[PDB]
């Protein structure tokens, strides 16, 4: 790779708009290869796939551990000072050499872990004590059945068995990636990984912000809350659920908690007025796939 | 007298003629206290105790006769320059000491005891019954202060008091309430340096100091051997060394003075960690010869109601009793 | 009911991946730290007993990617 290595550029303004420039073709290079491999994987074809964007991020990690260095031994001394803040930015995403700091050992490492826990969360699956030859998994059965069932105890068994299923031969690898991670950012220059996606948002005062949204914000979740917890005890009865605390996970809409709007048959208060829908209009006129992209354009 | 060995502590007379040493003979006077009032006026101190026959009571006199040297020591510093240092210092002063009496060699050797008892067996057993209660109450301290610091910094609004309270319990001292509770309760009351203003990690800070001024003493006292009988007495220099830290009581920033005396600004529990040594190998023996899990590996367990209606409470259910009984 | 009932959510995973990234969660407090954020904020109470040998964030696609 001739584009991988860059050349002997100087501090001053023009090479720093030399060096953004030839970091801005080498990259789209890079992410137009990393795209390509990633949007492969994961349309038709996936054999092959995951090994062939494992050692695309590999090589892109190697070009981005090159440029970093480079960045570094030619910008250190004046990374702080200047006067540009374009330049300043490109600089410090460039400088942020991220996963390559591990050794070719741990890096290694590193990049399978990786892959493991998002096969091991992809291809996890639940289902019944007998008759296991063939059973469910998460998008297309489970959300399905955790989102209009509703019995309590088919809800709790789909959550409890996609909760141990997903999360019981998951931990030591969580511990491997945050013991690596950690490490890595450490020699980054953060203080730990927390500290580094806390730089995203660029404020000091992060946590106290957002701790203080929330404040605002708890009145209004705490009165849904009582609104729904009093809808699922009048549905579930006062044996699964009390007015006096929490409400359990599966009771609501989504698998987490994540949105309660599956929820919505059981909650909608004044139910004479008719629900809001267009499902009509495509029985009427056909709505095949481009319509609701034709309504954005 | 075991003061004045280290050229420490030049007791003024007037305590002998004007401090009460004993049980009130006669009034209604203090019952029993653990505090040593200073006389101040900047002259003299006092000493307002009770007096029994206990080892325990022997060293609790030990321990406020090392909080009256902090007194003897900085009166010549200002009226504000009066609390020594670090708030914590003044129990770890005044228990280093302790650590050096409660030793049998000490007692031994000031006559108290016959003989050395030079036994691994009651090595072990005196190291267990000593880190009781040095070490269970490790994780308190500071369990009640970051609650506290939560509570006041608005972390813990008035709807959250007995969650972050009992969520701290089992997370640090990994103890459940055996009665499932909520918010309308108040646990943290109970405590009594809850409901009066009193910081409560100072103990905890005076706890983790007080085996590394120990540790520092005995590595100036001379004696290279083990943390358990390395009492301090007879000792000139380490007399010497602990006065030149006595002598600037606030004066200076805490972790210079701890740098001055033991070698560095911050705190260790590596002292501690080589004091209970012996203890920590044997329990280590004996948590593996038995197998069972270090700890918390199952969490949301509270017990089940013991029939607790309060009914058969007065019923007796002592296995020494029991047998007495059927014999 | 969309929304609101999102938000906590939002303020709390990441809070406690924070809490294990900044070491003040060790590999014995995952599932433990994980349930008192959801009680907390949330309001949920976990349906069945969990013990720490649960991991109850590999669920959430967010973690293990
Ligand atoms: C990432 O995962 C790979 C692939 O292994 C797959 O994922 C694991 C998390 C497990 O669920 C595996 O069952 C699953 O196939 C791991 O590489 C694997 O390493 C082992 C150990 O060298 C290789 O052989 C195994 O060894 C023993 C017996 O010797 C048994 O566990 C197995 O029967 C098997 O023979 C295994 O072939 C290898 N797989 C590869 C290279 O594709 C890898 O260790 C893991 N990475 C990390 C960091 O945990
Ligand atoms: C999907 O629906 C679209 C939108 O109706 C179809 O596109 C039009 O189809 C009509 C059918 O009468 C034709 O007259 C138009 O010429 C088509 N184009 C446009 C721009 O309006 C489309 O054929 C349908 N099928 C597919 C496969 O896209
Ligand atoms: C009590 O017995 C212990 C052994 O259980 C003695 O251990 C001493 O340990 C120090 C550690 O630095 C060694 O230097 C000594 O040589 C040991 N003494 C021995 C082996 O006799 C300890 O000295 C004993 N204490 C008393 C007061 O006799
Ligand atoms: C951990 O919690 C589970 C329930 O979530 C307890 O129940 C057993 O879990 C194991 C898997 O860890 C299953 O194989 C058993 O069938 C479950 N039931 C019984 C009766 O054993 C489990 O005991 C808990 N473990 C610890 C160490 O607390
Ligand atoms: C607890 O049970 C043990 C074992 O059963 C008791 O020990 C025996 O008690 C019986 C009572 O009839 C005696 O006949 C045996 O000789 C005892 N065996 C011994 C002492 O080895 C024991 O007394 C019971 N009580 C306690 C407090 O341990
Ligand atoms: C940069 O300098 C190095 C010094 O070793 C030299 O080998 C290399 O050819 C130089 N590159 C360019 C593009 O001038
Ligand atoms: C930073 O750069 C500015 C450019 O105007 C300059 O004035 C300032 O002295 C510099 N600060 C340094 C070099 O510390």
């Amino acid at each position: 790779d001739p584009g991988l290595q860059p050349g002997n550029f100087s501090a001053d303004e023009a090479g720093a708009q030399l060096f953004a420039q030839s970091y801005n073709s080498s990259a789209e290079q890079v992410l137009f290869q990393s795209v390509a491999a990633s949007w492969a994987h994961d349309t038709n074809i996936t054999a092959e796939n995951a090994r062939r964007q494992e050692e695309a991020a590999l090589l892109s990690q190697e070009f981005a551990e090159a440029w970093g260095q480079k960045a570094k031994e030619l910008y250190e001394p004046i990374w702080q000072n200047f006067t540009d803040p374009q330049l300043r930015r490109i600089i410090g995403a460039v400088r942020t050499l991220g996963s390559a700091n591990l050794p070719l050992a741990k890096r290694q490492q590193y990049n399978a872990l990786l892959s493991n826990m998002s096969r091991i969360y992809s291809t996890a699956k639940v289902c019944l004590p007998n008759k296991t030859a063939t059973c469910w998994s998460l998008d297309p059965d489970l959300t399905n059945i955790l989102a209009s069932s509703r019995s309590y105890a088919m809800l709790l068994f789909a959550w409890e068995g996609w909760h141990n299923a997903a999360g019981i031969p998951l931990k030591p690898l969580y511990e491997d990636f945050t013991a690596l991670s950690n490490e890595a950012y450490k020699q980054d220059g953060f203080t730990d990984t927390g500290a580094y996606w806390r730089s995203w948002y660029n404020s000091p005062t992060f946590e106290d912000d957002l701790e203080h949204l929330y404040q605002q914000l708890e009145p209004l979740y705490l009165n849904l809350h009582a609104f729904v917890r009093r809808a699922l005890h009048r549905r579930y009865g006062d044996r699964y659920i009390n007015l006096r605390g929490p409400i359990p996970a599966h009771l609501l809409g989504d698998m987490w908690a994540q949105s309660w709007e599956n929820i919505y048959d059981m909650v909608v208060p004044f139910p004479d007025k008719p629900n809001l829908d267009v499902t009509s209009t495509m029985l009427q006129q056909g709505w095949n796939a481009t319509h609701m992209f034709r309504v954005a354009e | 007298e075991f003061f004045t060995s280290l050229e420490l502590s030049p007791m003024p007379p007037e305590f002998w003629e004007g401090s009460m040493l004993e049980k009130p003979a006669d009034g209604r006077e203090v019952v029993c206290h653990a505090s040593a009032w200073d006389f101040y006026n900047r002259k003299d101190f006092r000493i307002k105790q009770c007096t029994r026959v206990t080892m325990d009571q022997l060293s609790t006199v030990h321990h406020e006769m090392g909080h009256i040297q902090y007194y003897l020591q900085y009166k010549d510093l200002p009226v504000s320059l009066r609390r020594g240092a670090n708030p914590g210092f003044h129990e770890a002063i005044g228990d280093v000491l302790a650590l050096s009496v409660s030793t049998p060699e000490h007692l031994h050797k000031i006559g108290l005891l016959d003989r050395v008892t030079n036994d691994t067996e009651s090595d072990i057993n005196y190291l267990l019954k000593m880190a009781l209660e040095k070490i269970a109450f490790l994780p308190f301290g500071y369990l009640v202060d970051q609650w506290r610091w939560g509570v006041f910094s608005g972390r813990t609004p008035p709807s959250r008091y007995n969650f972050d309270w009992w969520y701290l319990r089992t997370k640090y001292q990994g103890i459940c309430p055996p009665v499932t509770r909520n918010e309308t309760h108040f646990d943290a009351g109970a405590k009594f340096h809850v409901p009066n203003v009193t910081p409560y990690i100072r103990y905890f800070v005076s706890f983790v100091l007080q085996f590394q001024f120990h540790e520092a003493l005995c590595k100036e006292a001379g004696y290279e051997g083990p943390l358990h009988q390395c009492d301090i007495y007879r000792s000139t220099k380490a007399g010497a060394k602990l006065r030149k830290v006595l002598q600037a009581g606030s004066s200076r920033p805490w972790q210079e003075v701890l740098k001055d005396m033991v070698g560095l600004d911050a705190l260790d529990a590596q002292p501690l960690l080589k004091y209970f040594q012996p203890v920590t190998q044997w329990l280590q023996e004996q948590n593996q010869q038995n197998g069972e899990v270090l700890g918390w590996p199952e969490y949301q367990w509270h017990p089940p109601l013991p029939d607790n209606y309060p009914e058969g409470i007065d019923l007796v259910t002592d296995e020494a009793e029991a047998s007495k009984f059927v014999e």
